[PDB]
């Protein structure tokens, strides 16, 4: 059980590191949108996987 | 009839230069386009690098 926790405690480091990422591909995709280098597949697919 | 046939030979050839003023023309049309798009491009990109 110990053991367990202490494996928790770096997963949530782990998934929190990956979000941040998604969110900053996002919005770079969403900028590039804007000024009308990309469609809005790519949005779509950014808040997706975020 | 000599001389008749050369200034013939004259005012054809002039003719040429001045046609050559609109080939040079649309090639200054050409370029004007390529700068048109390398300039959008880079409007375009502007705002993600802030």
């Amino acid at each position: 059980s110990f053991n367990n926790i202490n494996a928790s405690i770096s997963s949530i480091n782990a998934y929190k590191q990956a979000v941040v990422s998604a969110q900053s591909s996002l919005d770079a995709m969403e900028a590039g949108y804007s000024v009308g280098t990309r469609t809005i597949v790519d949005v779509l697919d950014a808040t997706t996987t975020l | 009839e000599k001389a008749k046939t050369a200034l013939a030979s004259s005012v054809r050839q002039t003719h040429q230069l001045m046609i050559n003023s609109k080939q040079l023309q649309a090639n200054i049309e050409v370029q004007k386009i390529a700068l048109a798009k390398a300039q959008s491009d880079y409007n375009r990109r502007v705002p993600l690098g802030n």
